[PDB]
């Protein structure tokens, strides 16, 4: 069962995505992303990615209306 | 069934509520009321519902010393039904244990089972049938088969009834009523008629009638009805 | 009246014409009829699913030539055996499940001759592989919306089990329409045969695998698990330190030993095991 | 004489709960830690 | 007698009464409680869940104040609970032969006939809860009556 719920996650991995850039975390699962249209954001992220993969100056997708870590 | 309370769907949470609902509810169960409090916190409306007839199911004809958390879910199905932002399937529960918990003026209650040993099956075909009422409301109308009276009752001949006024023993609070507000030196001396209720934790506390013209020939050990014969 | 324990049964054949239909031409609006089969004043059942051809703009699609319409049912009948238009469906492309403004007028026009004529959106976008998101909607009518009456006279606790999303809550719902919990029509006629028939193969496990590679393989993996145990003969001596809370957060920008370790074990093993085995079965079976 | 028996065979009947209990002490403890990263 | 044992020990007709005769003396509830739940007046399950309510803390007492103190409010909702309002009139009559037949004699489904016919079809609905486990004329008056009648709108009661 956790395996299927394990990628039901990814249906906000939808096409209208826009894109930020990574610049620090708080805590854990919990980070800080600057998107491209100026302003910084204070975001939740997504649980499946894998955190070590993150900040040299990361690009990252944002979701289109709520706008967190996708 | 406490493991089961924590099931990722809410369909294992929700039958986790009314198993306990089902087994347990004769008695005030001190363990059964601690696993249903925060199930009426979760954020699926019928999980909610379902443990607020579970609720219902435990403490019916109870009054604050078997248990004191009747009073505190007499305000709490108060609490749910005269919000407004609340769901309606959320707040049908309330409604319903209203008319549950103050089942023919604490005059019926639910009976599985005899003091034979032997259980009651129209209070079995009763309770399965009640459970389902998702798929057709009036169908767990059959309920009645389940309401049945806790009153011992005398009897001397075929027809006639007898004056016999007997008293009890233990500490006299359990004998409580509900006492509605309305709002626009102690006894276990207790006499009672003929047509008395009494609680089944309350077959033991009473006393036999030593004094009065009637004697019973039964040990008084079970409610209901029984000769009492004239001395 | 209605009593909101509409329950439409589907199918298991109409979805796939669906979403195939759905997505082969996504970015636009793709749609067409529904043709099933009318039971009683609660349920319905759709059966059977064609589309049209369309002409569309960025906001609207329209139909073409009704012959179409009519020409198709015809062959229909004759081959197979007749059935009737219990409704028709749309596809938002990636957005949800609501009716727009166009949406509804159309609708509007099939709900007078049926007044049961179920609408339904299908999104192939939002689907991954689980859930569908397809939510079949019907109008209600704007003048009880006047009357600020409340409709649909609930007398069974099956209406509200699943919840709306915000985004179709902000569109007309619920103020024009309503939503149906659905199912689906599942037969051994059907299901033994989509599973019995999708994943299978022949040889794929009764072969060896490029046997002087395998051994091969079997050092590409060993040679940079030795400078990951180094790592590992790295990582657990910085221990007994700054409280490891804090090497969650600050191992975020490198890869850590511990959990790439266990991560060839598992490679390493299936790879031989499976290897090992399957050679020697052949040694008996084969003379 | 013959209860005498008896009492050997309730006290080594006895010895099978505290182990298999504390297997199962190991084991419910598991489900809920992933019960906990299912919901979640 | 031991002649009329068998009546007395095996149709138990003793205990049904007199538990009536315990429930007409004993009767212990409030009538603010569902005036307390009054003010939900709107389109809502209500209607069906407050004659849901008062059927269960009134069974076989034959107590019809708590539901006659209107009509509009009682006749608002339509269809099914219509079908169960004159349900519920078989539980607070529950046990009893006598205030069965005659207190539905507007319910009968031959003397008003309205356009609700649920509310005249789930009456034999109510005629099985006040007997049963108690089978005589109440097992053969709904058993003749099924033999012609309309569709399965009193064919569900029946």
């Amino acid at each position: 069962e956790f395996l299927h719920a394990q990628e039901e996650v990814k249906r906000i991995q939808s096409i209208p995505l826009v894109i930020g850039q990574f610049l620090e975390a708080v805590d854990q699962n919990t980070a800080i992303v600057g998107s491209t249209t100026g302003s910084n954001y204070y975001v939740r992220i997504l649980s499946t990615i894998d955190r070590e993969l993150l900040k040299p100056n990361a690009s990252v997708a944002l979701h289109k209306h709520s706008n967190a870590l996708v | 069934v406490s493991l089961l309370s924590e099931s990722y769907n809410p369909h294992v949470r929700y039958g986790a509520a009314m198993a306990l609902g089902i087994c347990c509810a004769g008695t005030g169960n001190k363990e059964a009321i601690n696993l249903l409090e925060p199930m009426t916190n979760d954020p699926v409306n019928y999980v909610r519902q379902g443990a607020l007839i579970a609720s219902a199911l435990i403490m019916i004809q109870q009054t604050e010393i078997t248990c004191p958390k009747v009073n505190q879910f007499r305000q709490l199905y108060s609490k749910v039904i005269n919000d407004k932002h609340d769901d309606v399937m959320a707040k049908f529960g309330a409604i319903l244990a209203q008319g549950i918990l103050d089942a023919g003026g604490h005059n019926v209650t639910i009976s599985l089972q005899s003091r034979t040993g032997h259980t009651h099956m129209p209070s079995v075909v009763g309770v399965l049938v009640f459970t389902q009422f998702w798929f057709w409301f009036p169908l767990s109308h059959f309920l009645s088969l389940a309401y049945t009276p806790t009153c011992v009752i005398g009897l001397n001949k075929d027809l006639k009834m007898p004056k016999v006024q007997y008293k009890s023993n233990c500490k006299p609070s359990t004998f409580a009523y509900p006492a509605p507000l309305e709002v626009p030196p102690e006894p276990n001396f207790q006499l009672l008629d003929n047509p008395a209720r009494v609680m089944p934790a309350q077959l033991k506390v009473l006393t036999m009638p030593e004094t009065c013209r009637y004697q019973p020939f039964k040990p008084l050990s079970i409610g209901g009805i029984i000769i009492l014969k004239d001395t | 009246a209605v009593d909101t324990a509409e329950q439409v049964y589907i199918s298991s054949l109409a979805l796939l014409k669906m979403l195939k239909h759905g997505r082969a031409g996504v970015p636009m609006e793709v749609m067409g009829l529904m043709l099933g089969e009318f039971v009683d004043d609660y349920t319905v059942r759709v059966i059977d699913v064609f589309a049209m051809p369309q002409s569309g703009t960025g906001v609207s699609v329209e139909a073409v030539d009704p012959v179409f319409q009519a020409k198709m049912l015809d062959m229909l009948k004759q081959t197979g055996r007749p059935e009737m238009v219990v409704g028709w469906y749309h596809s938002h492309p990636g957005f949800g499940c609501w009716l727009s403004g166009v949406d509804i007028n159309t609708q509007q026009s099939f709900e007078a001759l049926s007044e049961r004529a179920v609408a339904v959106v299908v999104d192939p976008i939002q689907s991954v592989k689980g859930k569908v998101v397809i939510d079949a909607f019907r109008l209600i009518n704007a003048n009880m919306m006047v009357l600020g009456h409340e409709p649909r006279q609930t007398t069974s606790n099956l209406g509200h089990l699943n919840k709306p999303s915000i985004q179709a809550l902000i569109h007309g719902l619920n103020r024009h329409y309503y939503s149906i919990t659905i199912n689906y029509r599942k037969n051994e006629l059907e299901q033994k045969m989509l599973l019995n028939l999708h994943k299978k193969s022949w040889m794929e496990g009764l072969t060896l695998q490029d046997y002087s590679e395998h051994c091969k393989h079997n050092e590409s993996v060993v040679k940079e698990m030795l400078e990951l145990a180094k790592n590992y003969n790295k990582a657990v001596e910085e221990e007994d330190k700054m409280t490891p809370e804090q090497l969650a957060i600050k191992n975020v920008g490198k890869q850590d030993p511990k959990r790439h370790l266990e991560e060839h074990v598992d490679v390493l093993m299936t790879s031989n095991i499976v290897q090992c085995l399957a050679a020697m079965l052949d040694t008996v079976v084969f003379k | 004489g013959l209860r005498q028996y008896y009492l050997s065979k309730i006290e080594e009947l006895q010895l099978i709960v505290n182990d298999k209990s504390q297997n199962l002490r190991r084991l419910q403890a598991q489900r809920n830690e992933l019960n906990a990263k299912v919901r979640l | 007698d031991q002649t009329l044992k068998m009546i007395k020990i095996l149709s138990g007709e003793m205990a049904i009464e007199l538990h009536l005769q315990f429930l007409i003396r004993n009767n212990n509830t409030d009538l603010m409680i569902l005036k307390n739940t009054k003010d939900a007046v709107r389109n809502s399950v209500c209607h069906t869940a407050t004659v849901i309510a008062n059927s269960f803390m009134h069974c076989g007492t034959t107590s019809d104040q708590f539901l006659r103190d209107n009509l509009e409010w009682l006749a608002r909702a339509t269809n099914w609970a219509k079908f169960t309002a004159t349900a519920s009139l078989g539980v607070i009559h529950k046990g009893h032969e006598k205030e069965a037949l005659q207190l539905m004699a507007t319910y009968l489904p031959k003397d008003t006939s309205p356009g609700s016919a649920y509310q005249e079809g789930g009456g034999l609905y109510a005629l099985g809860l006040i007997h049963a486990n108690h089978g005589g004329d109440i097992i053969d008056y709904l058993l003749n009556q099924l033999k012609n009648a309309s569709n399965d709108i009193v064919r569900h009661g029946g």
